[PDB]
RNA sequence: GGACCUGGCGGUGCUUCAUAUCCCUCUAGAGGAGCCUGUUCUGUAAUCGAUAAACCCCGAUCAACCUCACCACCUCUUGCUCAGCCUAUAUACCGCCAUCUUAACCCUGAUGAAGGCUACAAAGUACGUUAGGUCAAGGUGUAGCCCAUGAGGUGGCAAGAAAUGGGCUACAUUUUCUACCCCAGAAAAUUUAGC
């Protein structure tokens, strides 16, 4: 509970209510609609003049139906709590088929040269997206950041590399690369060289791995995993993954998935074992915090039935098959080295915004660790914070204080 | 420091635009320890200045740059590798000096500043030549060098250098 | 235990695909509803679905086969294939039950023809 | 360490052809005017925000000198009826729509890994899931505010500029108007599909 009515007061530092309007409040990290590069834009319809047609339509939503709705893979432990529960209902080959029932499929993609191009069309425009919003929390809130390096784990079709160009391009000098699937490799370094085998590299600097590098020795100033801790195996894999990634994290580590119950699920598993550090002496002993978007430590008071999700609308790139702007709903977690910045941390809107008459529905993950729905209105509340809700959106922060 | 990876042999094909495995014509020590042990046994280098040649993706420049040098010039004769090493200089300020050029050619004589110039009969005058070339250029590199010192001109203008 | 290592009879109507609605299969319901001209298609539609519904969930167990729901006028004749499963006074038990029940619902003289079987006629296996 | 067996070659090149998809080939348009919109920037205290709820009564339509929404100011409240709000919730249920998951035998090799064909013939035969959408032709509950999320009043608000995406109109001589429904008289470059 941050919103006491006749208590809480807007936070007037910089003596903003003064010096600035209410639409443009600190507050405020709305992103207005992302357009891609049009080197990008370009250089991806240039790779699909092959095979456009109108199997390629049915082709890239087939995949981005399928990727929306994975589940996290059943680690064993949930596998045998299911069987004897429906082995003491029965009273073991009766038991398996309603196993196979009841429970999510999971299989690894091959990305091969073909479901490569599909994928490409289908999330590249929707994982650019997400991650130039990710990236905006981290510019707007700390303007005073210029990264020098870069890795990006799990690096499909290079959405975060040319986000971060879009962003800190006049200060980055090194975008690690890493994936295990050659084809996407190859993918990607076309798009850099405007969508041919053959060219100039639009960022300088990129360097593509198939390996992950493991070593505390060489540390990053972002690093970036998006919508690939999903496609790891196992609990196990995953677990081992983000100790690497934090291992070799310097200022921040940003972390995106879908904006589904898996896709949450999955970030406060890697949320809470980056904040319970286990490793007894590390060589970069500084502890870590969430920069955005929780204002707390705690555990997540959305985990036990709901989940947590953000949504940044975006211009498709121009298909036979995109017409009218979109929406990507993503989850995200960025993990900082260090101790917050002061102690004033503001409540996070994590759900739209709805205006009625005289009223605002905000409903805020607050610093205390708990959720509060907030009916602001400006007889309770007062003229300024009414007015700083009203204008306030879906993700953003409200400056509320005591 | 922070220093850029060290290429990778695809890396290096990409770059030198061959495109195949086959056609390299070239073998590279891609391999930061070994680099390490013959930047060891070429002696202390602590605010030495090290004349490097052929370096090419740069696995001696690196090891060379780790120990704590004050000045490393670097001659090579491949346009295609500068820009890798470049970058490397960008990450060590002031380091590194690239030139391009022939090192059966170029002039070591006035590369350095005239007040390492020591005596002959002294010790070796803290300039150090440190080298992985083709077979092809070493022998007659290695022979014009012994001509340089028995002229004690040269790369030995500054007095009795070490060479690795 | 882990996931790898947890990873049909028909009748003569499940046999068949709609398409042979007309050429090999035929039609349960039976009424003038839908002919040109005719009127309350959709009631006898609504009729059928809610009846459908009451007879399996009166009988459970006991229908073999689907429905045929036949109209001569007013009177709804409910020709259904049932089990030999249950006890003969159940269902005379229930067949007195439902006929009231569904003639008092739907207004009209509703009359029941059950056929019992000793087993479900299978046509073949899909 | 010697000999052998199955291999896989996530294989690599050339030779020939089948070589359809895609090429060439054929038809047709798609630049330009005028207005309405999607997104961006700028600006305001504010919303070029909406009419099972207004102008508009040739087509359409904009702001209407309407009401709701917004901004700045104010007033009342035990009020209406143990008042009132459409305020949230299908991220509460149901309904409805949509996503995803759910072989045997016989021979050969000395009875080794292993192998088995010739036609004028030589061992071969047989339901769950979803921070999903929908509160417009549908329901059952749950929460909020009640000296205000209720009821009123006084003023204001009715934007500006581009680059690109889309859409609507007229665009003619093989045409147009009258009579007829065809023998009359007067006018004046890229692409995109398609067989
Ligand atoms: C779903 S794509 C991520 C897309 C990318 N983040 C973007 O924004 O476009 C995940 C990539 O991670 C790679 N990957 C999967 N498992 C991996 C692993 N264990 N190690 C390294 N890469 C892996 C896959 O090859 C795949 O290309
Ligand atoms: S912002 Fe709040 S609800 Fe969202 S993940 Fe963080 S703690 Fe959970
Ligand atoms: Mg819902
Ligand atoms: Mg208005």
């Amino acid at each position: 509970a941050a919103l006491v009515p006749g208590v809480t007061q807007v936070d007037n530092k910089s003596g903003f209510l003064q010096k600035r309007p209410h639409r443009q409040h600190p507050g405020i990290l709305k992103l207005p609609h992302v357009r891609l590069p049009q080197a990008l834009a370009n250089g991806a319809q240039l790779l699909l003049l092959g095979s456009a047609g109108p199997t390629m339509e049915n082709q890239v939503q087939t995949l981005t139906s399928y990727l929306w709705s994975r589940h996290l893979p059943v680690e064993p432990e949930e596998l045998q709590r299911r069987a004897r529960h429906l082995e003491k209902k029965f009273l073991r080959g009766a038991v398996l088929h309603a196993l196979r029932k009841t429970t999510y499929h999971w299989q690894e993609l091959s990305y091969t040269e073909g479901l490569s191009l599909v994928y490409m069309a289908a999330r590249l425009d929707g994982g650019f997206a997400a991650v130039s919003r990710a990236f905006h929390e981290i510019r707007a809130r700390n303007p005073a950041f210029q990264p020098q390096t870069l890795m990006d784990f799990g690096s499909g079709t290079g959405s975060v590399t040319w986000a971060a160009h879009s962003i800190w391009g006049q200060s980055l000098r090194e975008y690690m690369c890493v994936d295990r699937s050659a084809a996407m490799l190859v993918l990607a370094e076309k798009l850099l060289k405007g969508g041919s085998e053959s060219g100039e590299p639009y960022i300088p600097g990129v360097f593509f791995r198939q390996f992950l590098p493991v070593s505390p020795k060489v540390q990053f100033d972002v690093v970036v995993s998006a919508f690939s801790l999903s496609e790891l195996p196992s609990k196990a894999d995953r677990t081992e993954v983000v100790q690497t990634l934090w291992r070799k994290t310097g200022h921040f580590l940003v972390l995106v998935e879908n904006g589904t119950k898996a896709g949450h699920s999955l970030l406060m598993d890697a949320r809470d074992l980056v904040l319970k550090g286990k490793e007894k002496s590390p060589l970069d002993p500084r502890p870590g915090f969430v920069f955005a978007p929780c204002p707390h430590e705690l555990p997540c008071p959305q985990l036990t039935n709901l989940a947590c999700s953000f949504s940044q609308a975006y211009h498709p790139i121009p298909f036979s098959w995109n017409k009218k702007p979109k929406e990507e709903k993503f989850s995200m977690v960025i993990l900082a080295r260090g101790s917050p910045e002061e102690a004033h941390r503001w409540p996070r809107i994590t759900q739209p915004v709805l205006k009625r008459p005289r009223h605002v529905h905000c409903h805020l993950c607050c610093p205390d660790g708990h959720m509060q729905h907030a009916v602001l209105t400006a007889r309770r509340h007062g003229r300024d914070l009414y007015r700083c809700a009203r204008v306030s959106s879906w993700g953003d922060l409200l400056p509320v204080l005591t | 420091c922070r220093l850029p990876p060290l290429p990778t042999i695809r890396e290096i094909i990409k770059l030198l635009r061959l495109q195949a495995a086959k056609q390299l014509s070239q073998n590279f020590l891609l391999d930061l320890r070994l680099t390490d042990k013959i930047v060891r046994k070429a002696g202390n280098l602590t605010n030495a200045y090290v004349y490097e040649v052929g370096p090419g993706p740069g696995g001696i420049t690196r090891s060379i740059l780790n120990a704590d040098v004050a000045e490393l010039l670097v001659v090579e004769k491949d346009t295609r590798f500068i820009p890798g090493l470049q970058m490397l200089s960008d990450a060590a300020p002031g380091k590194l000096r690239i030139v391009h050029g022939d090192v059966l050619t170029f002039k070591v004589e006035k590369a350095f500043s005239e007040s390492l110039k020591r005596p002959w009969e002294d010790d070796p005058p803290n300039v150090h030549i440190i080298g992985n070339l083709p077979f092809s250029v070493s022998t007659p590199l290695i022979i014009k060098w012994l001509e340089n010192i028995s002229c004690r001109d040269g790369p030995f203008v500054y007095g009795r250098t070490q060479m690795t | 235990r882990e996931l790898p290592c947890a990873w049909k009879p028909v009748t003569y109507e499940e046999a068949h695909a709609p398409h042979y609605i007309a050429h090999r299969k035929g039609w349960l319901s039976l009424h003038t509803g839908n002919l040109d001209g005719e009127d309350h298609a959709a009631e006898r539609t609504v009729e059928d679905v809610f009846l459908r519904k009451f007879m399996w969930g009166t009988f459970p167990g006991c229908l073999a086969d689907q429905l045929v729901l036949k109209r001569r006028g007013n009177q709804l004749e409910i020709c259904a294939v049932v089990l030999r499963q249950l006890s003969p006074h159940k269902y005379y038990f229930l067949v007195g039950y439902s006929e009231t029940l569904l003639s008092y619902f739907y207004k009209c003289p509703v009359r029941l023809h059950l056929q019992t079987v000793p087993s479900k006629v299978v046509y073949k296996y899909l």
